[PDB]
């Protein structure tokens, strides 16, 4: 019966990823004065299925100079971690209830960078190596700031339990208390998901395809699925963190609908951002994260430590 | 003997240690250390140390990433070595595995003393506490006591970290 | 136990996808097809040659800054102590020292990449 | 109330272990039944190998990892 | 008096992020020492009963110790419900 | 159309609905129809184990009321 | 060598963390609080040479609490005798040791 | 001692043997150093959790901090040596004799 | 027969999937690449047919040879064609790629890309209009619709 819950979490996520791609293409098209997929199925609704079927019936290539074990392992790790990050999210009840769910997401997101690193290095090609090193630089840029932002926001929650965030935001959204932290968190989530304007690891215009340039067919499909699942997961995490839906214990699907709508809004905002800005330079991304975000984040961490004591507003939990 | 979960995790811990101690290319050494870190996090979680295990896994993942970046720059070695690409590395790996297996066999069926004490097995579940009380986490309370009890520790740790920044910037200056 | 089952399920699903990807289609692998890609022309050197890191000092600093967040993470639990003044003083001291280290690295050109 | 019930439960489990020990080791050369391992005579909290030693693996697994593995 | 104003103007024109960070950090340092609610926060933390309150053996001359939880003696949390 | 993007968004919303409601319904089904008990601390675990012991069917969610006091 | 500035100034830089019977947060006790307390009160003020001989009983009890070697030996012997008695079949363990018990609250 | 304790101690011994037996790369030895630190962390955490020494729960975290200072130190040296030789091989460190 | 019906249905499904998701390599040589861009432009919007450019040859299905192929460049075209995983298709667009075109009698020009790679569709014009290239792509889709690999395997 827990296996059924696992499947009911895994299969819909993959379906949403598949259709996210269609949504992504259509939104970009209409923002570019065109239509996007509207032939393969009514309103392009069968286009993701055709893409999935085409990719998995195409020949997978194993490069001659590549390291076989890491080359095959990296996409498996990417997709498995992308699926695993969903289990502690309360919608409004988590599949897995952790005392420290936030730390769990932090650690697993930190371990998801190795799929790009091992993939790029094991491809044994120059563009893949450049993509992997760009991933190293990206993580060095965003990690500390993201962690300190998370700590500063959760100081008003009282714990690292994700469900408690629903109780914290029963009357007001946390974005009205920490909007300066919310903006930096949103930018850091763009940087963490390798999304425009921070898509340096792929860098199509600069690096052809980046870390996955040598991947074809099914493994490439899994890398794409992992990336889009990460998009949806991170936006759901942001919606839980800063826009708390009201929960009725006898009426939980109201919370589920509200949370899904907020997550879709944030994902559509991601797609909107991709269509509006030029790409950063990765040294410029590091300088942005270390010279602007880091000092403000440190100051706001001090402020959000002092404020609950200042006003006698410390949250309940130990 | 019950589900052998802790013993299996500890054995994988030792195997990862043997993997990165055989000293293949530092890419594979970093992979072995990452596996060991995750498995050690699991071991610590199985004893109630959620924060410590997650904390050490998060710290190690970040550390390994820097090591991978540094390996691609300064330890590249045009034909990087895997555990089966060289007789020395394979020999060290096999020796580590065999020594681990021999020690486990000697300590499992019988009760032999290797260096300090002996073991009969019995599973690690035996030495638990039976304590039934608390609306908090003892581990979390002990770690949070650092800011009230451990003022001296905070002072020395902060001074050491600041000095470490100064020290690395002095060492890498050159001239 | 449930988390272990979830991890096993995810890894099994990914591995099964890899197996179908590699065993369902028709493979025609020849030496020209599997050669490394460098935009149509052969690579000059190896991809296993050293690749300079221009952000090496920032990379080293990242280790100490990463341990600082590990130091700072028990603050939600630390805010429940009776000696609130001491805990606040130590938390602010830790953050001030982190900010001072960042300022020192910034002023001495430690954040500029090597050319 | 919880403390009273816990005390009775622990004492009953220890007593059942003692009664089974009296039967199992009837013909062991010089085994003194119910012998402590501590020189002191004060109460010592049991080790969970003393409470669930003679029981099935299911209840041992529960008493050891039920709270940790519960999610 | 006049140098600091020009320096602040130049900093606000050139590095507003640093000015904001320093202002917020300075406020975080100073304000807790001037607030009457810090004592209230300490008292609230002290009012949380994490462990069982072990009763005292009545020796006969402790007037301030209650004999029942509802007796008027002992600490009062009336200041908290009105806060 | 711009409203032609809506069918795909609707399919994504329908897919994202399923995990939360599936979890809620499975929790109700496997916990006596009254929400899954949360045990973050050992006191709650002790309460759950006591509930399982006094239930007589080895199920914590089977609740015994004031009908067990003769 | 050791310059006892903490004793001279009454500063207590690190002595709060030396023993497990010393003022834990929320009065949480160590697993072996009583044994360590007894050993410390036995060995206080008489010096290490005298304490190593005259407080050996308390220290042995404390070590038994810390590592439980004798307890594991006793349990192993009990289970070995039980296995021997059951393999040739004259024990028949009671139903409450097999899972057929009636639990109490 | 249970089997987990001697497994952690064996991991420490293996990592020490790996450090003491250099092959060519200094980075490999630094990885062995980090592995020794990790085994120490796991061992100390297991001992502290088993005995419910509450305050000592802050000890392993501190142990992590000075681990990083050792790694960041070592990496720094690995840079300088590299800048002298274009290689992190330990055979190049032979200007000084005994 | 049941097996023949099953292989025919699977054949139709695979053909539909392949023709409905055609990913050309981001690859242009000369003037014809401008009309290829105009085909990708909003007026024609090839993306609505499921036709998306991708830079990497490993993630591509179609090579549109759009422009003159010179002797100096022919090995690179052959190489990026060889690195395409199968099934792969080639469209020859314009006079220069089809047969040399204006530069047929040149010392440095390959007289048609079909001397280097096999070609599926030839799109005439100098340049072909974006509408003509779209017609060629839909003709390639129809040709993919006609192919029967599973039936041929079954009748073996
Ligand atoms: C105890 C000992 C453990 C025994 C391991 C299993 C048996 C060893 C042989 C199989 C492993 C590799 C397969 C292989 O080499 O076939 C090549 C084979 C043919 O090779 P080839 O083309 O003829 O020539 C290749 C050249 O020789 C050159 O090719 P190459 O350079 O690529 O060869 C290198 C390869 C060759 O293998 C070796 O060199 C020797 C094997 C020693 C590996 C042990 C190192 C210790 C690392 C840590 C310990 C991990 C746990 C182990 C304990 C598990 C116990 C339950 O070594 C590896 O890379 C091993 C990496 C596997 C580790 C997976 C860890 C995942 C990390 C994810 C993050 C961590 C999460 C948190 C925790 O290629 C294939 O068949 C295609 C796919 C093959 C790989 C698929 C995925 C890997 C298989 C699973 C590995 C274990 C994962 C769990
Ligand atoms: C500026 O141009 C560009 C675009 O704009 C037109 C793009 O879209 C774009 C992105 C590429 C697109 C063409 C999207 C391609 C879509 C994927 C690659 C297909 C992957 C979809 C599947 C593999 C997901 C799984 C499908 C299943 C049905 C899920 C169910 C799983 C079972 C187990 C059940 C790029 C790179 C681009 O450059
Ligand atoms: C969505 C995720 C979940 C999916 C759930 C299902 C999981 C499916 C498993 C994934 C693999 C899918 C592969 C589908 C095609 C099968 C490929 C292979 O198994 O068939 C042949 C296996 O046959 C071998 O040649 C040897 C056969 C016999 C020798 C060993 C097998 C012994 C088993 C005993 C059989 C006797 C009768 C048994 C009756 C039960 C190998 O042929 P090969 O050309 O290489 O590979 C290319 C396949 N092509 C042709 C379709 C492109
Ligand atoms: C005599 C020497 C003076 C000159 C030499 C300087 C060299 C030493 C460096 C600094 C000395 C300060 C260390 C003193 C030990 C602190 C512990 C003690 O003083 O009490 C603490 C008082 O600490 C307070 O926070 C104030 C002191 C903190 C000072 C801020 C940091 C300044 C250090 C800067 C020097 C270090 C190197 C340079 C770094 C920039 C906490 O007391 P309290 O919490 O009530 O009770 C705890 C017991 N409970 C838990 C059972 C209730
Ligand atoms: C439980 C699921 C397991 C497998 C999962 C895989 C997903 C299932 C497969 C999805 C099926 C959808 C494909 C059907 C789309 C056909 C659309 C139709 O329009 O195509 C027509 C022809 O359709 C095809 O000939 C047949 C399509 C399908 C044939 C058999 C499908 C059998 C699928 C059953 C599942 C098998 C999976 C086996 C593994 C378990 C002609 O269109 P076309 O000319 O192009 O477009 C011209 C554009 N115009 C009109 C504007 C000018
Ligand atoms: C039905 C057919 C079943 C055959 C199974 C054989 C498995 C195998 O290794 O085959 C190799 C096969 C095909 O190679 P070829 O010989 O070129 O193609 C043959 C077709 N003509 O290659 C592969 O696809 C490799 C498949 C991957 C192995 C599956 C298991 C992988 C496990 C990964 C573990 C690491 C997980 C890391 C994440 C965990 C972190 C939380
Ligand atoms: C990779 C590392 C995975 C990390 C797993 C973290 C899971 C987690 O945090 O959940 C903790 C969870 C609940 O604890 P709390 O909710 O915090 O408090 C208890 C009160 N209910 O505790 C557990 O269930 C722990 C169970 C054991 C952990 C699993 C360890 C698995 C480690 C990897 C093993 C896989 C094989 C090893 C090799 C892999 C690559 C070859
Ligand atoms: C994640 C979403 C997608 C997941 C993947 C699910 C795919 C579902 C649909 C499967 C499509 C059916 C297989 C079509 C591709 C098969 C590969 C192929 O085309 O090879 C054709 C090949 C032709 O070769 P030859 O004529 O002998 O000689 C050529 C060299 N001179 O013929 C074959 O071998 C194919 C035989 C039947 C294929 C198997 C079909 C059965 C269904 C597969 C479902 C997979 C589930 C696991
Ligand atoms: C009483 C005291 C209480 C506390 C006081 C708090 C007051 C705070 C006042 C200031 C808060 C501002 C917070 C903003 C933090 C970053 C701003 C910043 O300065 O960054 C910019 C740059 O930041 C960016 O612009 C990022 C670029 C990437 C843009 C990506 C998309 C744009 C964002 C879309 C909307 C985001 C919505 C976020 C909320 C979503 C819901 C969570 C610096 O870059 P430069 O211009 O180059 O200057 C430095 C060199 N001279
Ligand atoms: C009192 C509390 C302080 C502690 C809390 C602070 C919290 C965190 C903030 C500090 C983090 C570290 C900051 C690092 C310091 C930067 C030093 C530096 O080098 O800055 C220069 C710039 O020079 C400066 O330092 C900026 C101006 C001076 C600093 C900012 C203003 C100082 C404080 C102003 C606020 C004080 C209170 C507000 C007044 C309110 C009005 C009455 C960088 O310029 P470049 O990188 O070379 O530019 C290259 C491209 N052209
Ligand atoms: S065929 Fe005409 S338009 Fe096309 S590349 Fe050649 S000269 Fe240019």
């Amino acid at each position: 019966m827990f296996m059924i819950n696992i499947l009911s979490l895994i299969i819909p996520i993959l379906l949403a990823v598949a259709f996210l791609t269609l949504v992504e293409r259509k939104v970009l098209g209409y923002m570019q004065l065109r239509k996007g997929p509207n032939v393969v199925g009514p309103y392009g609704l069968l286009q993701p299925i055709a893409d999935a079927l085409k990719l998995f019936t195409k020949e997978p290539l194993r490069p001659a100079t590549s390291s076989i074990s890491m080359f095959i392992i990296a996409p498996i790790l990417a997709l498995s971690l992308a699926l695993t990050m969903w289990v502690p999210l309360p919608m409004p009840y988590p599949l897995i209830n952790m005392n420290l769910g936030v730390l769990f997401m932090l650690a697993m997101s930190s371990l998801a960078v190795y799929s790009i690193l091992w993939s790029g290095w094991a491809s044994n090609s120059k563009y893949a190596l450049i993509g992997a090193l760009r991933a190293v630089a990206q993580t060095i840029s965003y990690e500390v700031t993201l962690a300190i932002i998370l700590l500063s926001v959760l100081l008003m929650n009282g714990s690292y339990t994700l469900s408690t965030l629903i109780t914290t935001q029963e009357h007001i959204w946390m974005i009205f208390t920490s909007w300066p932290l919310a903006m930096m968190w949103f930018i850091s989530t763009l940087a963490e998901t390798n999304r425009a304007p921070f898509d340096l690891t792929e860098g199509e215009s600069e690096l052809v395809s980046g870390f996955n340039v040598e991947y074809a067919a099914g493994p490439f499909a899994m890398f794409f699925m992992a990336e889009y699942a990460n998009i949806i997961m991170m936006n759901a995490f942001t919606a839980i963190l800063f826009l708390g839906a009201s929960h009725d214990p006898h009426t939980p699907e109201l919370y589920t609908i509200n949370f899904v709508l907020k997550t879709l809004a944030l994902t559509i905002t991601f797609l909107w951002i991709r269509a509006s800005y030029p790409r950063f330079r990765y040294d410029q991304l590091m300088h942005l994260l270390w010279k602007s975000f880091l000092p403000l984040t440190l100051a706001l961490c001090m402020w959000h430590i002092s404020l609950p004591i200042m006003t006698a507003s410390i949250p309940p939990q130990s | 003997m019950t589900m052998y979960i802790a013993f299996i995790l500890s054995t994988i811990f030792v195997i990862g240690f043997v993997g990165f101690s055989s000293k293949p290319s530092p890419i594979y050494g970093g992979l072995g250390l990452i596996v060991s870190g995750g498995v050690g996090c699991g071991i610590v979680l199985n004893f109630g140390g959620s924060f410590l295990g997650l904390m050490v896994f998060l710290i190690y993942l970040g550390g390994m990433l820097v090591v991978f970046g540094y390996t691609t720059a300064m330890a590249t070695e045009m034909y990087p070595e895997v555990w089966v690409s060289n007789k020395t590395v394979f020999g060290a790996f096999v020796s580590g595995l065999m020594m681990e297996f021999c020690m486990v066999y000697y300590a499992l069926k019988e009760e032999e003393v290797e260096i300090i004490f002996k073991f009969n097995g019995l599973g690690d579940w035996v030495i638990y506490d039976t304590g039934d009380s608390g609306f908090f986490s003892e581990e979390a309370m002990g770690i949070a006591a650092l800011y009230s009890y451990g003022t001296w520790l905070v002072i020395v740790t902060g001074w050491s970290l600041l000095i470490g920044v100064v020290v690395i910037m002095e060492i890498t200056r050159g001239n | 136990m449930n988390i272990m089952l979830t991890l096993l399920t995810n890894v099994t699903l990914a591995s099964l996808l890899v197996l179908i990807a590699f065993w369902l289609p028709q493979l025609n692998a020849y030496s020209e097809k599997t050669s490394p890609y460098e935009c149509g022309f052969d690579p000059m050197g190896s991809a296993r040659l050293p690749f300079s890191m221009k952000f090496f000092l920032v990379a080293i600093t990242f280790l100490l800054f990463d341990l600082e967040i590990a130091l700072l993470l028990p603050l939600p639990w630390a805010s429940q102590t009776n000696n609130l003044k001491t805990m606040l003083t130590m938390a602010l001291f830790l953050l001030i020292l982190l900010a001072a280290s960042l300022a020192y690295e910034w002023t001495q050109k430690g954040l500029e990449w090597a050319e | 109330l919880f403390q009273a019930e816990k005390d009775r439960r622990v004492l009953q489990m220890l007593r059942e272990n003692l009664e089974e020990e009296a039967i199992i080791m009837k013909d062991v050369p010089d085994w003194k039944v119910g012998e402590s391992v501590f020189h002191t005579t004060r109460w010592v909290t049991p080790m969970m190998g003393e409470l669930y030693g003679l029981r099935t693996n299911e209840e041992i697994l529960s008493a050891t990892y039920g709270f940790i593995w519960y999610t | 008096a006049g140098r600091i104003a020009s320096f602040l103007k130049n900093a606000w024109a050139k590095e507003p992020v640093l000015v904001a960070s320093f202002a917020i950090g300075g406020l975080a340092i100073i304000l807790p020492s001037l607030s009457p609610y810090t004592n209230y926060a300490i008292r609230i933390n002290r009012a949380t009963p994490y462990n069982y309150p072990v009763p005292l053996r009545d020796d006969g001359n402790m007037p301030d110790v209650p004999s029942h939880p509802q007796d008027p003696q002992g600490p009062s949390l009336e200041w908290l419900k009105n806060l | 159309m711009w409203f032609e993007i809506l069918p795909g968004i609707a399919v994504m919303a329908a897919c994202l609905f399923i995990p939360g409601m599936a979890t809620a319904h499975i929790h109700k089904f496997t916990n006596g129809g009254k929400e899954k008990r949360v045990a973050h601390f050992s006191y709650q675990w002790n309460l759950m184990e006591r509930d399982r012991r006094i239930s007589g069917v080895n199920r914590y969610h089977v609740t015994k009321g004031l009908e067990n006091i003769d | 060598p050791f310059f006892d500035v903490q004793k001279r100034l009454g500063l207590d830089l690190d002595r709060w963390m030396t023993i497990q019977s010393a003022e834990q947060p929320h009065k949480i006790p160590g697993r072996c609080h009583a044994f360590e307390k007894e050993w410390i009160e036995c060995a206080h003020g008489i010096g290490g040479i005298r304490a190593e001989k005259e407080c050996k009983i308390e220290f042995d009890d404390f070590v038994e609490c810390l590592l439980r070697q004798k307890t594991m030996k006793r349990l192993s012997a009990i289970k070995r005798q039980r296995d021997k008695l059951i393999k040739e079949g004259k024990y028949t363990p009671p139903p409450h040791h097999l899972g057929k018990e009636d639990p109490r609250p | 001692m249970p089997l987990v304790y001697m497994n952690i101690i064996m991991a420490f011994a293996i990592a020490l043997a790996g450090l003491l037996m250099y092959r060519s790369h200094l980075m490999s030895s630094l990885l062995c150093l980090e592995g020794m630190m990790l085994s120490l962390f796991i061992m100390s955490t297991l001992i502290i959790l088993n005995t419910h020494f509450t305050l000592a729960n802050m000890m392993p975290i501190i142990l992590l901090v000075f681990a990083a200072c050792e790694a960041a130190l070592g990496l720094s040296l690995l840079v300088m040596v590299s800048n002298t030789y274009g290689t992190d091989y330990v055979q190049n460190l032979n200007l000084l004799q005994c | 027969s049941r097996g023949e019906y099953v292989v025919a249905k699977l054949d139709d499904l695979v053909n539909w999937a392949r023709r409905s998701s055609l990913w050309p390599m981001t690859f242009g040589l000369a003037c014809c690449a401008v009309e290829m861009m105009h085909m990708a432009a909003p007026r024609y919007d090839m993306d609505r047919f499921g036709v998306v450019f991708r830079a990497s040859p490993r993630q591509s299905d179609v090579m549109i040879v759009a422009g003159t192929l010179t002797n100096k460049m022919a090995p690179a075209l052959r190489k990026v064609y060889d690195q395409m995983p199968e099934p792969r298709y080639v469209v020859s667009m314009g006079s220069c790629a089809n047969g040399g075109g204006y530069y047929h009698y040149s010392y440095s020009v390959v007289r048609g890309c079909d001397r280097i790679v096999p070609v599926d569709i030839y799109v005439p014009g100098c340049p072909p209009t974006a509408e003509a290239l779209l017609y060629g792509i839909l003709q390639l889709q129809r040709k993919i619709k006609r192919e029967k690999r599973l039936r041929i395997w079954y009748r073996r």
